[PDB]
């Protein structure tokens, strides 16, 4: 049965499933750092569910078939062209940033739902509390306008306040020259154009805003470049953490009920992402919106509800 | 060559707090997107008491 | 961006004669176009127009025009033969009309 | 095809479908019986037959 | 008469169950068949009407209107499929649904035996028309036009409703037959004057009367071609039909309550005919032409004589056909050049000769050339007005000149002279447009052949 | 009517006018509400005693009970208002217009 | 002069202007309970003096 | 509506009025271009008090820097206009 | 709030309404009103925020004042006639005070100011409850004491309600305030026919409740509280906007929609008595409500407004919670006029 007030009235309580390994974990770091590998090793060692960093096509991976859709029908933004022309006059940069924030919000909702439904811990790469640093890096470099920052702040203020911050924040420090060396040795021809000022802005935003304000909610585990490959030592450091200072211990059954009703029903999660603030970078005309929506509705498994599309092999429709 | 449809300028007529703005209501602001006003810093001062010496 | 919004450009109009030199102006698909023309011409001119005009032209006389003419001929013959006036100023017999007693 | 469970599977929920058809048929036969008895009572009260 | 009503309600799901590329063919074929079926209502009696049931009846005044409506639906379908080619299937089906619902409401309106039912249907006709105008119109004025189309109607019709129910609480019946047989004279009191005004103003604003006509140019200019067709050819005749029906209970108050409306009708007929002489918009010229002709019809109905009623009926039928043809002719040029200015595309007789012939025939019929039914109606109305008062022959005569002028003006502006040099996108006329013109014009002369079918019950 | 009845009616009218005309404090308006309740209690008791309506003698008590509920309700609301503004002023309740 | 100005001025434009003015008059309230509770007091007195006194 | 759109002339009038209310400045010798230290003969502390008087008058706070270099009434007017974004 | 506590509070609200509806004793009706207010106050503050607290405080003050006037009217009636049964209200001053108190409870003009504020300050579900269920009890009492009403005062308040509803709703961009002003106008319509026929009042109330339920469920389904946020729905689910437009047309009273049936019937009823001028003015004034319904229909269904990019993400998800009574409510709101004579079953 679908979770709701009825399941809460008789039986279901979230507090009982929490077994000292709930522990929402995020592993933050600058561009091209080995935060992903550390996250996978932490999840493997502690037996938690690992969530790869949410990209442009994260929402596609969870609906219908997990394969991504066309960029015209999903995202409508490019990271490659953001690297090529960060100061483009078609609003690609802030469109990408807003879409990425929406994707991160959806991923955080999914992780919270899984944790509250099964009691198993989760490990995320970045979070909605960390996305803003990239926005800041876009603003100092002149890639986006100030109105875009105001719109981002409005959306974040109305959205991110409804959830619980992660239990423990893991941050990996890599100096900018080493990051540039890693980028040069990588080979992706679009990331060679990342100037050192952009990475310096990202690191400045991280170390000056995110870590201080996140440390007030809960302690932060910082690791240099060399002491992140030893994932066993990192896990054993995480395990002996005294987590009794954040909002998490102050959560009872009814608050968990509210949060669990919030995390499912993804439309309510994404409600305030499309607020009617008309920025040229994200506002789309009526003709283009109509054409793109008609294009989207013609996809093989999208015209009807999930179980009612006979063109992808749905049977017994006339009795469902 | 195609049908006219509303644009941002047309849509912005309906985004204010009231229709037909006047001089008095030009400073009314629309409610927050969620119905949550930001908390005012109405600090309450505690009582200061002398305990002793007498 | 110096722009106001993301919008498609206004597209140029399509000429139906380019892909179909004999296009009849009904549809872009030549077969559906030809059959739309055929049904319009058959059911508009052949069926409704000519047959409907023939049906209207031969509608039976429910307005009783010929009957009225024959009745008038009978009445004229009778009243002329017996010397009565052809018409009377009163269409109702005064014997069945009861005027008010007092006019003063 | 769907990456998710899609709780409505290829087979329809047979309990709900059966309950729906049963309720509908019960309502229809109840209506027919009620109409028959109403007709009989009306004829008896007015003494047509 | 359900043999006509039910096939339209069947046109509805047939359109909604059709294959995506066969909607127009099915709709046009079955609409033509329904028109052929409705042709049988022309067989009328000489004494009373065709009383099919307690709800519906057919008379010698409503049968030509029903035939015109059922004949106009397929013409709208052909005239609409050009500019709706890029639309989605669902919206095309919705447009056809609006057209079918409008036809159904008009069919039920023209045959209702009851005045409250007539009011309900004659008011229900607004919703499909308003939706069509405000959804499928082209420019941003359409929204305003819809509002102008709506409230102008409702402010006239809501008082009528009150009057109607008041009558039903006094006489006990609003059935038209009982109302006719149990008719009694209206006294001369203020209450009777306001009851007369309430009963008359709705149909006078739907005509429209001069001074109350401001909604009509907006509605007929911003509407799509099918919307303009149905607004000009049928929806304006609701006022005339309703006035001819309701005037049976207003005597002898009309004898002196018609003076302001007669004065407005005559002087505003002159005024609108003059307005047609200086019009930069080709659609607005046709709209004001409709205003002038309907002013003539108002005069005919208001003077209350058998010849006037005959002429009024003939004029409504002829004006419907002629104005629909003129709107379609203007829409062809608009679709070619995407502009409504009359002096933009000139000298079109050189480029489109058969279209020029269609234009010539439409303009000749508009100026009431003998022996067209336009002339028959106009001449009957003029003779009745002359009997009413000999001085009217001045004003009427004035109109007869002015009409001709502006009519030929339009032709001389659009077909003669030299072609505009920079306009090079004028393709040859399609078979669809020529067939539309022919199906508009042939019934006109065919009815000229047998004119007693459109002369109404007073014949 | 005797003079006592009209005195009680005057007390009720005074309390009603006091509620309808707010100064600044919500507590004063709540006190005016309780005054209305007290006047209603006194008048109902006087009418019931005068006519010896025995079974209606329980009616004033019930009245008092629901008065308490209203009072409690009002006080509860006052608390929340204070917690939002540090004051119980009615000019702070102006977020919603007409 | 007539079609585009005065016929427009009298019937529709005057109606729209009057309705807009009355809408602005009616809907522009500050949301203070003090003011319209005072209005409630005035209304109650007016009702007891106008309609109630005449029975 | 809110307060009228304050202009440069009103700003200058208020600044001069506040300055002539200072008990240690003679009204006649004071002008819009008079330097506090040289023409008016005031050391740093009177300048601080004058800045605080401007703070009271216009209802906004001027830091130690910024206010440390307002040397005559014209600079105070310019600073107030720039902070309030007043161009007329 | 706990689901069990919420269910208990909702059931207590309905129990107070039923106690008002099934009692013959004035004290029990007053107790039902008190219980309804007591259980309703927390329901308005289910989602805690300053606006909800302000709405609850204003509602409590208004309803407590109204209940005190109610009890005073009961006591005056008892003083001039030792009766407790709800009947022809043997005293005129007590009846004037009763009419004023019930009008204040219903929100009739000029005691209308609290309705838009309270509707705007609470959530859509609480507004649904307040604008649909909270009208039953005062209207039931008014129906029970209809023979002793003063027609002048009642008709004045009804006409003022219609006028003020139209004029106030003309100026709104917030959907909740639009609903509140529509509610005020519809209460005016309901109370205009009350002195002449209570069956017409019940019919109008039923049709208004059906239409309001459909409107509020459509507004909850597409999470919009402003005009601009509603203008986005066409790019996410156009069927909802089309149904909303047809519902708005029905609320505007256009034939052949069912929203035409109440006013029509009321007009006819008011013409069976003499009463000619008042229905004409009433229809003229209802044209204003129709105007701003048409403006909403223009903004949401008949034209396409610009959208945002993030809406693409919303294309990939379906509505999770599903309202089972929405289709029936829409159908009853629109296609019900041909079944008009069935109103005989109401009396
Ligand atoms: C290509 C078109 C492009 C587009 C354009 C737009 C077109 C739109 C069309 C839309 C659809 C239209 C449908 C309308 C339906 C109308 C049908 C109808 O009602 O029929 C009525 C009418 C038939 O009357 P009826 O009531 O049915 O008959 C009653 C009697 O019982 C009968 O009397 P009877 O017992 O004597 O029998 C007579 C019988 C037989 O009588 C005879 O045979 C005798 C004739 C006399 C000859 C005698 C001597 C000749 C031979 C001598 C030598 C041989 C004999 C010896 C051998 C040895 C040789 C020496 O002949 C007839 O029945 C008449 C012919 C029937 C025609 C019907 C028309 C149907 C039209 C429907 C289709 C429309 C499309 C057109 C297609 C048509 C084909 C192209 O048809 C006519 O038109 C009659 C007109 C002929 C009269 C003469 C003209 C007089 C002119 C005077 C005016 C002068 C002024 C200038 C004006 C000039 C203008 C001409
Ligand atoms: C009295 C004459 C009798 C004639 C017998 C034959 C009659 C056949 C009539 C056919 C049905 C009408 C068709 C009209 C649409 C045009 C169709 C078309 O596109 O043709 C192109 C075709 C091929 O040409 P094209 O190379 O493609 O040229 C295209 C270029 O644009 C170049 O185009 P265009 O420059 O060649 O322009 C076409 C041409 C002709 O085109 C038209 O104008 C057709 C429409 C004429 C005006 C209609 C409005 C006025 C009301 C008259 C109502 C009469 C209805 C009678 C029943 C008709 C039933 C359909 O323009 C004109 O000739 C001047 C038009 C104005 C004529 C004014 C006449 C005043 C009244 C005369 C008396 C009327 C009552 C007669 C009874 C009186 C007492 C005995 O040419 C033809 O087939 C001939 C044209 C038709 C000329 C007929 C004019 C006289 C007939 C009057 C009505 C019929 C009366 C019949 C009974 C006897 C009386
Ligand atoms: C392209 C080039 C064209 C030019 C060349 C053309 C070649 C010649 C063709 C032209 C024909 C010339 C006309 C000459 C007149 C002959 C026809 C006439 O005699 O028929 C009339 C008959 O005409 C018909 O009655 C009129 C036709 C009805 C019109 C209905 C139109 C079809 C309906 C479509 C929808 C309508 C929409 C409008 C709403 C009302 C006779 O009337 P009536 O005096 O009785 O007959 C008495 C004898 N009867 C009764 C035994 C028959
Ligand atoms: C923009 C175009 C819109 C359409 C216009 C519609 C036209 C409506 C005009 C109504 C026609 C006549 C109305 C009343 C009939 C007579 C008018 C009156 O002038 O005649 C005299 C009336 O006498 C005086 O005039 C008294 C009436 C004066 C007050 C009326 C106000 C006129 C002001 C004009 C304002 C413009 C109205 C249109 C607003 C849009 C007759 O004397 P009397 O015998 O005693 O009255 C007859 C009735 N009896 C028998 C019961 C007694
Ligand atoms: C006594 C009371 C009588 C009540 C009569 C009600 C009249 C019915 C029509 C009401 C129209 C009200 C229009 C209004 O208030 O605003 C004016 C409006 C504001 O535009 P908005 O859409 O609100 O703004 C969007 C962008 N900011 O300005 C306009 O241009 C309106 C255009 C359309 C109006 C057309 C009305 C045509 C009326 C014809 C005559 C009928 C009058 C009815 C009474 C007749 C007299 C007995
Ligand atoms: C109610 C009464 C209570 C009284 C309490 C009083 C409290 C007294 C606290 C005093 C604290 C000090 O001494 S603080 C020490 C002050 N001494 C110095 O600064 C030495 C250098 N002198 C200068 O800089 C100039 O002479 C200067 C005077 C600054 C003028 O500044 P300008 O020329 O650049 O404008
Ligand atoms: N919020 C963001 N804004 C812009 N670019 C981002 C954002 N998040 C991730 N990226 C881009 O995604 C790319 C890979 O992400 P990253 O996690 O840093 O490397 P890796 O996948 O090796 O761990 C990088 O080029 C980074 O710039």
């Amino acid at each position: 049965l679908q979770y709701g007030p009825l399941a809460f009235v008789l039986g279901e309580r979230t507090t009982r499933k929490l077994t000292e390994t709930s522990k929402v974990i995020t592993v933050d770091g600058n561009i091209c750092s080995g935060k992903g590998r550390l996250a996978r090793e932490i999840a493997e060692k502690l037996g938690l569910r690992h969530f790869p960093e949410a990209g442009i096509h994260y929402a596609d991976s969870t609906t219908g078939d997990g394969k991504p859709l066309d960029v015209q029908l999903s995202g409508n933004c490019s990271l490659e062209k953001f690297y090529d022309d960060p100061k483009s006059n078609d609003g690609n940069s802030y469109r990408l940033q807003s879409w990425l924030y929406a994707s991160r919000l959806l991923q955080y909702a999914d992780a919270l739902e899984h944790l509250l439904s099964t009691g198993q811990g989760v490990v995320l790469e970045r979070s909605i509390y960390s996305d803003f640093v990239f926005l800041e890096a876009m603003y100092r470099q002149g890639f986006i306008r100030k109105q875009c920052v105001e719109h981002y702040n409005e959306v974040k203020k109305v959205t991110a306040c409804e959830y619980l911050p992660p239990h423990v924040v893991v941050y990996v420090d890599v100096p900018v020259p080493e990051i540039q060396s890693r980028i040069q040795k990588k080979g992706n021809p679009h990331e060679m154009k990342i100037t050192a000022a952009y990475l310096q802005d990202i690191e400045n935003a991280y170390k000056k805003t995110f870590l201080p304000e996140m440390s007030e909610k809960c302690e932060v585990l910082q690791y240099s470049a060399r002491e992140a490959e030893d994932a066993e030592k990192v896990v054993e450091d995480i395990e002996y953490l005294k987590c009794d200072k954040g909002p998490w211990p102050d959560q009872d059954d009814r608050t968990f009920h509210r949060l669990r009703m919030l995390v499912q029903n993804k439309l309510e999660v994404l409600n305030y992402t499309t607020i009617p603030v008309y920025l040229p970078e994200i506002t789309i005309g009526a003709h283009q919106s109509d054409r793109v929506f008609q294009k989207f509705t013609e996809l093989p498994g999208r015209k009807y509800s999930p179980g009612y599309n006979e063109d992808v092999g749905d049977k017994w429709i006339w009795l469902k | 060559a195609r049908q006219w449809q509303p644009d941002v300028e047309w849509a912005e007529q309906f985004g204010g707090a009231v229709m037909y703005p006047t001089k008095e209501t030009a400073h009314w602001k629309p409610p927050p997107w969620n119905d949550v006003d930001p908390p005012k810093d109405t600090l309450v001062s505690n009582l200061t008491l002398n305990f002793g010496p007498q | 961006p110096t722009i106001r919004l993301q919008e498609d450009p206004d597209p140029e109009d399509e000429n139906l004669y380019e892909k179909n030199p004999d296009s009849h102006g009904y549809d872009k698909d030549p077969i559906v176009d030809l059959w739309n023309m055929r049904v319009v011409f058959f059911f508009g001119f052949s069926i409704v127009l000519v047959l409907g005009s023939t049906f209207v032209a031969y509608l039976p006389d429910y307005r009783m025009q010929e009957w009225a003419r024959r009745e008038a001929e009978r009445l004229v013959k009778y009243r002329e033969a017996n010397g009565l006036p052809l018409m009377e100023s009163n269409c109702f017999d005064p014997n069945k009309i009861q005027l008010p007693e007092d006019e003063d | 095809k769907f990456y998710i469970r899609e709780p409505p599977h290829g087979s329809p929920d047979w309990l709900k479908v059966g309950l729906t058809l049963g309720t509908s048929v019960f309502l229809w036969i109840y209506l027919i019986k009620q109409h028959k008895e109403d007709v009989l009572e009306y004829k008896r009260r007015n003494g047509l037959e | 008469m359900l043999k006509i009503i039910i096939p339209t309600t069947m046109l509805l799901p047939m359109t909604w169950m059709s294959k995506h590329n066969m909607i127009w063919i099915n709709a046009t074929v079955h609409s033509l068949l329904i028109s052929l079926i409705s042709l049988s209502l022309l067989n009328q009696l000489g004494e009373n009407s065709l009383n099919f049931s307690l709800t519906f009846f057919s008379d010698s005044l409503s049968a030509p209107l029903l035939v015109l409506t059922t004949w106009l639906l397929p013409l709208m379908l052909m005239a609409s499929q050009s500019h709706l080619s890029k639309e989605t299937t669902t919206r095309k089906k919705l447009y056809i649904t609006m057209l079918i619902l409008l036809q159904l409401f008009l069919i039920m309106t023209f045959t209702a035996t009851e005045l409250i039912l007539f009011y309900i249907l004659f008011e229900a006709t607004l919703v499909p028309t308003l939706i069509i105008i405000t959804r499928w119109g082209n420019q941003t004025e359409r929204l305003n036009a819809g509002l102008y189309f709506l409230f102008y109607t409702l402010a006239g019709s809501l008082p009528l409703l009150v009057a109607l129910v008041y009558i039903q609480n006094t006489t006990g019946s609003l059935n038209f037959l009982i109302i006719h047989y149990w008719s009694h004279p209206l006294s001369n009191s203020w209450s009777n004057i306001f009851m007369w005004l309430a009963c008359i103003m709705a149909f006078m604003v739907k005509m429209p009367l001069y001074g109350l006509h401001l909604w009509l140019p907006k509605a007929h200019v911003e509407a799509p071609i099918a919307g303009s067709m149905v607004l000009a050819a049928v929806l304006l005749k609701l006022g005339g039909y309703g006035m001819m029906r309701i005037t049976t209970i207003l005597n002898p108050l009309t004898n002196y309550m018609a003076y302001p409306f007669l004065m407005l009708s005559m002087w505003g007929m002159i005024m609108t005919s003059s307005i047609c002489l200086r019009q930069t918009d080709l659609k607005s010229l046709i709209a004001y032409s409709s205003v002038s002709h309907m002013a003539l019809v108002i005069v005919a109905i208001m003077i209350q004589t058998p010849w006037s009623f005959m002429g009024a009926t003939a004029l409504m039928i002829a004006h419907g056909l002629t104005s629909s043809m003129l709107f379609c002719l203007a829409n062809t040029n608009y679709e070619r050049v995407h502009s409504r200015t009359m002096i933009l595309a000139r000298g079109l007789q050189t480029l489109l000769p058969l279209m020029a012939t269609w234009w010539l025939v439409a303009s000749l019929t508009n100026l009431a050339l003998p022996p067209s039914i336009n002339l028959i109606g106009e001449l009957f109305i003029i003779t009745a007005s002359f009997s009413w008062s000999n001085i009217t022959i001045i004003l009427m005569g004035m109109n007869m000149m002015i009409t001709a002028l502006y009519s030929l003006y339009m032709l001389i502006t659009t077909q003669r002279g030299k072609y505009t040099h920079h306009i090079n996108n004028i393709k040859p006329s399609f078979t669809r447009e020529n067939a539309l013109m022919a199906l508009h014009i042939l019934p006109l002369l065919l009815l000229t052949l047998n004119p007693k079918m459109i002369l109404g019950p007073l014949y | 009517m005797p003079l006592v009845y009209m005195n009680i009616i005057m007390a009720f009218a005074i309390a009603l006018a006091g509620l309808l005309m707010y100064r600044s404090h919500l507590m004063s308006s709540l006190l005016c509400l309780e005054g209305m309740m007290l006047s209603l209690f006194i008048m109902s008791t006087l009418i019931i005693l005068n006519t010896h309506f025995t079974l209606a003698n329980m009616m004033p008590i019930i009245l008092l009970v629901f008065a308490a509920c209203e009072a409690a309700l009002g006080l509860s609301l006052l608390v929340m208002v204070s917690n939002t503004y540090g004051t119980d002023y009615v000019q702070n309740l102006n977020l919603l217009q007409c | 002069l007539l079609d585009l100005i005065w016929l427009e001025t009298i019937l529709p434009k005057t109606t729209s202007f009057i309705q807009m003015k009355m809408s602005i008059m009616v809907s522009n309230q500050k949301g203070l309970i003090k003011l319209y509770f005072l209005s409630f007091l005035i209304t109650i007195m007016i009702s007891m003096t106008l309609f109630n006194y005449h029975e | 509506s809110d307060a009228p759109p304050l202009t440069l002339e009103a700003i200058k009038d208020r600044v001069l009025y506040v300055l002539k209310l200072y008990d240690k400045i003679d009204p006649e010798k004071l002008s819009v271009n008079s330097h506090f230290m040289k023409d008016l003969g005031l050391d740093s502390l009177d300048q601080v008090e004058i800045i605080m008087a401007m703070e009271d008058e216009f209802g906004f706070e001027i830091p130690d820097i910024d206010a440390e270099k307002l040397m005559c009434p014209q600079e105070i007017v310019d600073y107030i206009a720039d902070k309030k974004d007043v161009y007329e | 709030m706990n689901p069990i506590i919420y269910t208990t509070l909702i059931m207590t609200v309905m129990s107070g309404t039923m106690l008002v509806m099934i009692s013959s004793h004035w004290l029990l009706i007053w107790i039902g009103f008190e219980m309804n207010l007591l259980a309703m106050i927390p329901v308005l503050m289910k989602n805690f925020n300053p606006r909800a607290t302000e709405a609850a405080t204003k509602y409590f003050l208004t309803q407590a004042t109204a209940s005190m006037m109610l009890m005073m009217a009961i006591i005056i009636n008892l003083l001039y006639s030792g009766q407790w049964t709800i009947t022809k209200m043997f005293n005129p001053v007590a009846m004037t005070m009763m009419t004023m108190a019930l009008a204040m409870k219903l929100g009739l003009s000029p005691f209308h100011f609290w309705v838009p504020e309270v509707t705007q300050g609470i959530s859509l579900q609480a507004g649904l409850l307040l604008l649909t269920w909270q009208k039953l009890a005062p209207l039931s009492v008014l129906c029970q004491i209809s023979q002793s009403i003063n027609p002048n005062l009642m008709l004045t308040m009804a006409m003022l309600s219609i006028l003020i509803g139209g004029w106030g709703g003309l100026n709104q961009t917030q959907l909740r305030k639009i609903m509140a002003y529509s509610s005020i106008a519809h209460m005016g319509w309901m109370t205009a026919v009350l002195p002449y026929n209570t069956t017409m009042t019940i019919l109008n109330l039923l049709i208004y409740i059906t239409m309001t339920l459909a409107m509020f469920m459509l507004l909850i389904h597409s999470s919009a509280t402003t005009t601009l946020s509603l203008s986005h729905t066409w790019n996410k689910m156009p069927v909802i906007t089309s149904l909303m437009m047809v519902t708005l047309l029905s609320m505007g009273g256009l034939p052949p929609l069912s929203g035409f049936m109440p006013k029509w019937m009321i007009i006819q009823e008011m013409t069976k008595n003499e009463s000619i001028i008042m229905p004409t003015l009433m229809a003229m004034t209802a044209l204003l409500n129709l105007y701003f319904y048409m403006r909403l229909a223009y903004s949401s269904s008949l034209t396409m407004f610009p959208s945002t990019n993030n809406m693409k993400m919303k294309w990939q998800f379906e509505h999770t919670k599903q309202m089972k009574l929405l289709p029936t409510m829409i159908v009853l709101s629109t296609l019900v006029l041909p079944m008009t004579p069935a109103l005989s079953s109401l009396n």
